[PDB]
């Protein structure tokens, strides 16, 4: 089973102030469990999971200082890119980052992930072999020539092999319940009258989690292509997704075509057509 | 430019006067003004502090003017005294990065002390039988007195060092001559003819 | 109170030079600075807890380990001519406009060889008979001669313990020969005591100099004596 | 440069007359994080709207998700009015039930 | 978990 663990950090420079804006979110196979922000009342780590209430109080102690660290580093950081660029302080920046590890067959170290973006655009990368730099600007030469000289990569590479791999054994181990969970999806066709002659068929895709799904307009085996028409998968709101593909279709004849709908969790793949009312 | 500057270099004023150590900026962003002060063979120390809302900030003797429209600050010494005698750096910090001093070039102040009565003498150090060199001793003498270097291969002598000293008349300035080959010295340095000894 | 060991280091072209910073006030933040004559202190690196931070036009040529909160150490891999400087360590307790409490500094001189390094000879001169009698003060002058390079710290030392009342030691030394490079140097200094003082023979004077030279590691060639870190001092009782 | 929002306006469960559901706007694909948020009922603005914590993607782009309850009327007009950088106005989206 | 960043960029 693909098992992952990963940390999404946030730093957003505040003109006139001397911290920035940090957010540190962490994430288990997609799924929210730990959240950090500097703007809340009492800046701390937060579970976001419910499993995640099984940990005792040195655990969330430990993990604020990483943060409260952290928000100096990025602090630091942010200012030194000021003058890699000729950028102004008056102005807000942005400074994010991703790290995190691959799990494979059964509970072992697949691939380390660690990147950067300054602007919403890459800056610095950890490669696979976790020793080598990748940058993609000439801002970002200055970043590897200073990390390759005081051997960043090999602290990062002693996290992602170990620590990160220990911890999500945990995670994974303490966390059965909302982790695991899978919800299939529930499908109906909706009938509307285009214009005159042609009708629109619209497939819906309600209540199901993860968001990875599949929809299939087809004639008798024969699919259809780019008169189909779809739209993005959205969060409902109560932690599962919605998606819809119309098709335009000729008055009286609506009842030749059918729907599909391929979503792992789902025994066997949906097969629907229009009702009628 | 940040930069920082700062003006004199170098500056020399009598015991009592009030010392002028002035200091300019460029970047507006700069909002604090740390001054330090060093004593040679010590690092700096930090003596007076200013914000840029501020306009004065009074510790003592020691008192700075702030003015953000022209971008410069002074640093006044109400009452110099020789123990005032070190090397001034001011520093400036803005708000996207508290943390980093941007220091001055550094302004060497030398409080001349007031010598209350100067008997200007050339005493002969005698005698160690340890060593083959002649010690000359020149001492009490006024601050308006300027030691030259001679120009001997012979003969070696020190420049003026100042006795900070409450009690009299242990407060003087001193320069040691010798000499190895004799009891002159000085000789091409601006002697007092008068009130001298022997 | 920052403490920064040793005060003056020479070291040669190539090797390998490590500066030690001490804390003891548990604070967050340590400054390294580089300081050359006549010129502001220039921020080299910091280390916010176990973050650090090179400047960009200084990185390439300095590194910096802190092990726990109380060290610091400077590292400089491989030293060459430019890096002859006195060396600052800074404390804060914060990463912002909360003071900078400097250390005493290292010199540091690196030089192409280390044959003319020499030991200084110290020398002590009794006051003068006429200066007693015009002036109830007796004026005692130290010498340290034939000295390389100039790193040395003269200390007066009265009944065996360390005096800074009335002591006057020349800010700069003078050259025995300014012609020509690889000049040794000679310093003075002077202790002005009262004649009743003085003229007690059971006062006990001391002129002591620290100097600064070779280390057990480094490497010694000349059949003359090795001119290593000593204490050189002359002795005088005070006659009647 | 600077990423545009995505915006989608919907209901959390099919669209039923009387039956109380819950209005979503889903912002998406922006950068930087800094956006303006607002739910509109006939043109005036819902002040009890709650919203989701602050997320991003794998490509970097921001994503937020703003929810508050409703009941579903066929005279009752609703929309989402966004407001971010690369943008001269902001943007309202009408709230179809059928899409 | 989350990790600590070494030397800053
Ligand atoms: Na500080």
């Amino acid at each position: 089973g693909p098992h992952s663990m990963r940390y999404f950090e946030t730093a957003v420079s505040r003109p006139g102030l001397e911290e920035p804006r940090y957010i540190s979110v962490g994430y288990v196979d997609n799924k929210e469990f730990v959240r950090f922000d500097s703007d809340a009342e009492n800046p701390r780590y937060e579970p976001r999971a419910p499993w995640m209430e099984q940990e005792g109080p040195e655990y969330w102690e430990r993990e604020t200082q990483k943060a409260k660290g952290q928000e100096q580093w990025f602090r630091v950081s942010l200012r030194n890119l000021l003058g890699y660029y000729n950028q102004s302080a008056g102005g807000s920046h942005t400074l994010q980052q991703m790290s995190g590890c691959d799990l494979g067959s059964d509970w072992r170290l697949l691939r380390g992930y660690l990147q950067f973006a300054y602007e919403g655009r890459d800056y610095i990368a950890l490669n696979e072999d976790l020793k080598t730099w990748t940058a993609a600007d000439m801002a970002a030469q200055i970043t590897r020539r200073k990390w390759e000289q005081s051997g960043a990569a090999e602290h990062y590479k002693a996290y992602l092999e170990g620590e990160c791999v220990e911890w999500l054994h945990r995670y994974l181990k303490n966390g059965n319940a909302t982790l695991l969970r899978t919800d299939s999806p529930k499908a109906h066709v909706t009938h509307h009258p285009r214009s005159k002659g042609e009708v629109t068929l619209r497939c819906w895709a309600l209540g199901f989690y993860p968001a990875d799904i599949t929809l299939t307009w087809q004639l008798n085996g024969e699919e259809l292509t780019q008169d189909m028409e779809l739209v993005e998968t959205r969060p409902a709101g109560d932690g599962t997704f919605q998606k819809w593909a119309s098709v335009v279709v000729p008055l009286g004849k609506e009842q030749n075509y059918t729907c599909r709908v391929y979503h792992e969790g789902l025994p066997e793949p949906l097969t629907l057509r229009w009702e009628p009312p | 430019q940040q930069q920082v500057r700062q003006s004199p270099q170098s500056l020399t004023v009598w015991e009592g006067e009030t010392a002028i150590l002035n200091c300019s900026y460029e970047d507006s962003t700069f909002n604090y003004f740390p001054w330090y002060q060093q004593f040679p063979g010590e690092g700096p120390a930090l003596l007076i502090s200013i914000r840029s809302v501020s306009d004065k900030k009074e510790d003592g003797r020691f008192t700075i003017f702030f003015n953000k429209r022209e971008k410069k600050l002074s640093l006044h010494i109400t009452d110099s005294q020789p123990g005032d005698s070190a090397t001034y750096f001011c520093a400036a910090s803005e708000t996207s990065g508290s943390w980093q001093l941007i220091f001055g070039s550094g302004t060497t102040v030398s409080v001349s002390p007031n010598i209350q009565n100067p008997d200007p003498a050339v005493y002969q150090l005698r005698d160690s039988k340890s060593s083959d060199k002649s010690v000359c001793l020149f001492t009490d003498f006024d601050s308006q007195t300027n030691v030259s270097q001679s120009k001997d291969s012979d003969v070696y002598i020190t420049d003026k060092c100042v006795l900070d000293m409450r009690s009299m008349d242990f407060k003087s300035n001193s320069a040691v001559a010798w000499s190895n080959k004799c009891a002159n010295a000085f000789n091409n340095s601006i002697i007092p003819e008068d009130t001298f000894f022997p | 109170t920052v403490k920064q060991n040793p005060r003056y280091k020479l070291a040669r072209v190539g090797k390998p030079v490590n500066l030690i910073c001490s804390q003891t006030m548990n604070h967050d933040t340590m400054y390294w600075y580089q300081k050359k004559p006549n010129q502001a202190p220039k921020l080299l690196l910091f280390y916010y807890d176990k973050i650090l931070n090179r400047e960009a036009d200084t990185f390439e040529k300095f590194q910096s380990s802190r092990p726990n909160n109380s060290f610091c150490s400077l590292y400089i891999g491989s030293a060459g001519l430019e890096y002859s400087a006195m060396y600052l360590c800074a404390s804060s307790r914060d990463l912002g406009r909360d003071t900078q409490y400097f250390g005493p500094g290292t010199r540091l001189t690196v030089l192409e060889d280390l044959k003319n390094v020499f030991p200084p000879e110290v020398a002590v001169f009794e006051p003068s008979e006429a200066e007693i009698s015009h002036t109830q003060k007796a004026t005692l002058v130290c010498l340290a001669t034939g000295f390389y390079p100039d790193h040395v710290e003269l200390s007066w030392w009265v009944n065996g313990k360390e005096v800074h009342s009335g002591v006057c030691t020349d800010p700069q030394p003078l050259k025995e020969q300014p012609a020509l490079n690889d000049s040794r140097y000679a310093l003075s200094s002077r202790l002005r005591v009262s004649a009743t003082f003085w003229q007690n023979p059971r006062n006990h004077f001391r002129c002591q100099v620290q100097f600064y030279g070779l280390s057990e590691n480094d490497e010694w060639t000349q059949d003359r004596a090795k001119p290593v870190t000593q204490i050189v001092s002359a002795e005088a009782w005070g006659r009647a | 440069i600077q990423k545009t929002p995505q915006i989608q306006v919907y209901s959390r469960h099919p669209p039923e007359n009387g039956k109380p559901n819950i209005l979503n706007c889903y912002v998406t694909q922006f950068h930087p994080p800094h956006i303006e948020i607002q739910m509109l009922k006939n043109g005036k603005k819902i002040p009890k709207v709650e919203m989701s914590d602050m997320s991003f993607s794998k490509d970097w782009s921001f994503y937020i998700l703003a929810h508050t309850e409703f009941t579903p009327t066929e005279t009752d007009t609703y929309a989402c009015r966004v407001k971010h950088a690369s943008m001269a106005e902001p943007k309202t989206v009408y709230w179809d039930r059928d899409m | 978990a989350s990790n600590e960043n070494m030397e800053t960029m």
